[PDB]
């Protein structure tokens, strides 16, 4: 081909990322730059390159089953693009599905107007993807604000404390950076976040 | 897309907006009033002072109000996205 | 010409996107102030430097299920970038955090203009260190490693393994650490500083701040900035030296794990 | 005629999705953020990925429907743009009239001084577009002021406590993007976004 | 003739549309997302469909009046020269024309130097174009002016109240935005907009 | 484009900010300086106090007056668009 | 030789621009557009389209005397480039020899060690070019300086004003783009550029 | 090119600065100055107060004031696009 | 391109930096520390104020420091062009 | 065939201008542009016509060697290019051997686990590129990053000043921009740069 194959190589490799993960890691990190001020990384650079690290490190098994499963037995005989697609595809669904909502299902299933369906993994491909994505998203901002919570208690604190003494002019917005990144440290709790992320992936 | 309707719509919201911040800094006022006006008959009077209860009292609110406040929110938004395809027409 | 030498140019596209892959992913080390045809040169330029006497003979089979193999190769140059900045994030994240008590940081309100403060100090981080690389090497001790790399992980068929990755994606960690061994005692004075603003305001409860402390905390800042300077150039090395000693590691751990 | 043909290759794809749908998609989000202060979701890739979907989903059966009148013929490529631009516009007009306000159609038609004017083709090809485009945004303005509200409200309370409290020097509009996070997560209304455009959007 | 052809392929495109409309439509825009704060529509996407789209629609007698009076004896190829340019300009030169403010034209001509000067025919293309530019500009710039001022009042009201409450701390400016949205859509305007440029385009 | 006319468009608008937000402030003054004369005879002064009772008449302000405000607006605003081809001559 | 063919195809439109003239307008124009915020006029098109004509009025004569000088030979291709590129480059010459600073000169000749000089057409091309060029870069930044002067007036009035009562917290760069969009039409001045740049091009 | 033209340069616009901004701020000034002192001599001190006024003072200014400040610009404008090819050499 | 010789960089640029900044600022602060004071003693505290003396004093600034101020730079800058083919070494 | 073709295009006439120079000249204007705010310069126009022109001022000689030693006597075509590459090498050696480091010469020499070499010469013409190219980039750093200090300084103060007001509202980088101008030309600048690039390129 040449028109519509350009075309794919544009979107594709939007869609693989979105296919599988990384979409529910970033919106953490944002989120965390965002408490504690400016950038403070390179968000183009560095954070895109943990981000990824992570998302290899997680789905590595399921690559693993795919090559033991497709290629070895690919190269040399038995299936050709068929049940290649069908026994590499069912990982990826199964996958995808464990984490999946209930109900976005229903909505979208709904909204598409489909039939009775049997097979979970004949629901087909497309269908997952939209209810996949929302569904991560609810999950990505409730450990945002999981994360958050010790920081506005800092402000909080602190500001009491100047509200105190009769400091009401002075804006603690400045002060209380120096200690978020101290008892941010001193408690080493970024190992913490990257493996409580790592973990209640699935559970 | 009248401008009753686009009335209506402030109606409500600010109505809502009365009900949930209204008891907070209620309980507020009746404190520094009560501890400003302690701050005569013996005055001794300083500045921040009644600041520190004010914390205890809105603290305890949330403590006391909490759900049901919570359900209002719940119950509007709702309706905001339930009548969004009316909202066009 | 026709297309009978070219396919023999088209043996070596492997260990090519592996190099593009290594510039591209080292760019504040080689990176877009540079025009894109320079960037993309140096990659056919090293490759025949190195890639003769590779041992490498595949072919592009049915749809090219060896695409496959491709997600292999990328990894490695990958691997080197995203670690390396660290080096030079670990600095930016040295800068930031201090002006941010000084003029920067009253950007705090949700979304202004552009990131506006940035080059206000960190920018000048930013570079110093840039340049203390060219007193040894930029990138070559990076491509002697990726020419081990050639002898560690050849090819094709089983590709990687993982959980050297976390350790990588543990990293920093240091990188707040590293900012803060720096930025450690500016920061710790000029708390003082701000405090002491504080206790005048029981004895003079109007001095809104904005009418005195800024216009004195600003030259301290910069005095500051003046006189720790010097501890810088000792220091870089020690970060540098880690990284090195990391990818050593790393680069020698997993293949042997596989 | 390679003039002709990469010079339509440059903007052509960009005008072929504003001819149908994902324009107010796309308004919409991009006014999402801006309540809940900065970028947050990673506008390179995830929005487009929702806001592409969902146009799958709803052009679906016009979609296939053309497959069957363009691309079934076109196993002969039978006849380039002939009857596939009338075919082709046919469901493309009755479901733009059925998303066009029927206002704009007087006013356009007035200012091109038209004649008779009876079918569907009867009102041109040029006729539709800025009219069918300008009704879109209407909508598209109309949910985005919908949205706000609730949000407002929030910071309206949060910056009332903390005046009322003497918090004179704080952030609050800092503080308060937690609670605007939870406050949209709490009420699982994530999905009666993607329910709203999808039944509004056809209708 | 590779060279000289190739080079007008880079240029010309820019060109034709620069010899027509669609500038004084492009800065409006331009100028109406700077209210309204953030890029809000999509730059890449949609403003270049509307502006392109009513161009389309503008110019359409004109246009056919190239396509009958020029390219229906172009079925010949009779002259790839000659009256294509001019005659097929003679209408550029008059839509061209009554659109221009007079001034420049004694401006720029008075700068070349030229003799007699009667026709308008007799004023050559390269009189003309600058002329015909620095006046689009200046209405453009006109109208920019004409649109700003009730937003400006939104945002002069909304900052003067909270300064007054003693809101010193608030970020106005992220209040306003959505009274600025209604207050566009209430008064149904954005009609009134392609009204604007399209019965005041001509005269 | 007489400077004169540039001169008129300010003369206008100014004036509409003027009916739009003038009502509300006077409020906000007569209010503080109400409960800021209380602030004395039996003094009793805090620092914020007298802002609550500000946002309670803010509130009431756009519900009471509210419609006609918005009339105002869109008046002008179409004449705007009304004038517009005649803004370039 | 197609290879060299295309080598010169690659970069020579920009090389032609060059040679002469339209380096300083429109390093003007990018000098303008920052002041008033955004990108405003938008480059991608408009600027080619502005200073390509701007440029064509008044390279015309020069051009014109190629016409006959060397365009009009050509009719025959008498010779081709032997002293149709010498004759029409003595035009260029001295052209670009009364437009460039004299210090300019001696600097990179004394770097090259050039012997007696006393013809300009003796000053060979290598000489001729590059001196020539920082000639224009130090006209076109000086122009630039005096361009700005009146706009930083105004922001810093109005930056005194709205800090001058309260509202430390207004953004002024919308405030402060009407203005200077009034005094660019009021003062007539986008005249007074093209006269300007008209006229001190030539002296 | 010398430095002492791109000194007068200054000299001549940093005046121009002063002519415009002048008068209005100093109203600024004069109304927090007296209301400022009447926020003595029975005291009654809130906060924003001599805001509001602030904002009736400067409205008037460009009022009163307005047309001979624009023919301040009008005029240096022009001057510039005057001697801009002199400004070369 | 000794670590030692880039340090000899900062050395002097921060200097310069202190050069030119240093008097502006200074005057900016005794300004706000003088009226911020008569903020006191008859207290009359609003919030700005001060702030328009402080634009007299440092637009008095350039004005009296001026040209050498330049010189500075006009010097360092040069030196740095002149070392420049050293710097490689 | 437009695949193998057309990619080839653009290869070999950067590498023929990554021979000698054109690369840290680009490279400085790049990083000057870098500062300065925005583009403020014509990139597709203008910075890639200086750095085609300065090379062809400094190369000249050894162009003139060549012309002498290869073109002239190539006229002939008398040898299939033999001495002509290599003797026309031999300048280029020996002008390239002139700053190439001998870091990376040794350097390289081992990644390629070179037997010992006797003539400079004999290195090959594969050996001798890359070294060249990584050096000479390692000079052209050198000088750009020691470029900007200053005019970041000059935001310093800039900032610095501003702050100290009360001037929190501003992009201070607008206001910066003139005088980063204005230092750029007041101290003659432009001559002192090209006159650095000019002798401490060769010296």
């Amino acid at each position: 081909q040449t028109l519509v194959f350009i075309t794919s190589l544009t979107f594709l490799p939007a869609i693989l990322l979105m296919m599988t993960s990384f979409t529910r890691i970033i919106i953490v990190f944002g989120l965390l730059r965002n408490a504690l001020g400016t950038p403070s990384a390179p968000p183009n650079q560095v954070l895109l390159g943990l981000a990824l690290f992570l998302t290899f490190f997680i789905m590595s098994p399921v690559i693993d089953k795919i090559y033991v499963d497709a290629y070895q037995p690919f190269s040399e005989q038995k299936i050709s693009m068929q049940e290649a697609l069908d026994k590499g595809a069912q990982p990826l669904r199964a996958f995808m599905l464990r984490q999946t909502r209930e109900a976005d299902l229903a909505l979208f299933a709904r909204l598409a107007n489909s039939g009775p369906l049997q097979g979970p993994e004949a629901v087909p491909m497309r269908i997952l993807l939209p209810a996949y994505v929302t569904s991560e998203l609810k999950t990505a901002f409730q450990i945002g604000f999981t994360i958050f919570i010790p920081f506005l208690i800092i402000d909080l604190v602190i500001a009491s404390v100047l509200m105190a003494l009769g400091m009401m002019m002075v804006p603690p917005a400045t002060i209380a950076l120096p200690f978020k990144l101290m008892l941010f440290v001193l408690v080493d709790g970024w190992q913490l976040l990257v493996g409580s992320l790592a973990q209640s992936f699935y559970s | 897309m009248t401008p009753e309707s686009v009335m209506m719509m402030g109606t409500e919201a600010m109505k809502v907006a009365l009900a949930l911040a209204a008891p907070l800094l209620l309980v507020a006022l009746i404190t520094g009033l009560i501890i400003s006006i302690l701050q005569a008959a013996t005055q001794i009077n300083e500045m921040t002072l009644s600041f520190i209860p004010k914390i205890v009292a809105v603290f305890i609110a949330i403590i006391v109000a909490g759900p049901w406040m919570l359900n209002l929110l719940l119950d509007y938004v709702r309706t905001l996205f339930s009548n969004l395809p009316y909202i066009i027409g | 010409t026709s297309e009978q030498w070219l396919y023999w140019l088209h043996l070596y596209f492997w260990p090519l996107l592996r190099v593009l892959a290594l510039i591209s992913t080292a760019p504040i080390l080689s990176e877009r102030a540079i025009p894109k045809r320079v960037k993309l040169g140096l990659g056919i330029m090293i490759t025949l430097v190195i890639a003769p006497s590779l041992p490498a003979n595949d072919t592009p089979l049915f749809s090219i299920a060896a695409l496959w193999l491709a997600m292999q190769q990328i990894l490695i140059g990958i691997a080197l970038g995203f670690t390396m900045q660290f080096a030079f994030a670990a600095v930016r994240t040295a800068g930031e955090f201090i002006g941010l008590q000084m003029g920067l940081s009253f950007a705090t309100f949700v979304d202004p203009g552009s990131h506006l403060n940035m080059p206000v100090l960190a920018r000048i981080m930013d570079m110093l260190a840039m340049l203390l690389f060219l007193t040894f090497n930029g990138h070559l001790w990076l491509i002697s490693l990726l020419v081990d790399t050639f002898h560690t992980l050849p090819i094709g068929s089983n590709p990687v393994n993982s959980n050297a990755f976390m350790a990588l994606a543990r990293a920093g960690g240091l990188i707040f650490l590293n900012g803060l061994m720096l930025a450690l005692p500016v920061i710790t004075l000029l708390l003082t500083l701000n405090l002491a603003l504080g206790l005048l305001n029981r004895m003079a409860p109007q001095l809104s701040i904005f009418v005195i402390g800024f216009p004195l905390t600003l030259t301290v800042g910069i005095m500051l900035m003046a006189a720790l300077m010097p501890l810088i150039a000792p220091f870089c090395e020690h970060l540098f030296s880690e990284i090195f000693n990391l990818l050593a590691d790393i680069v020698s751990e997993m293949p042997i794990n596989n």
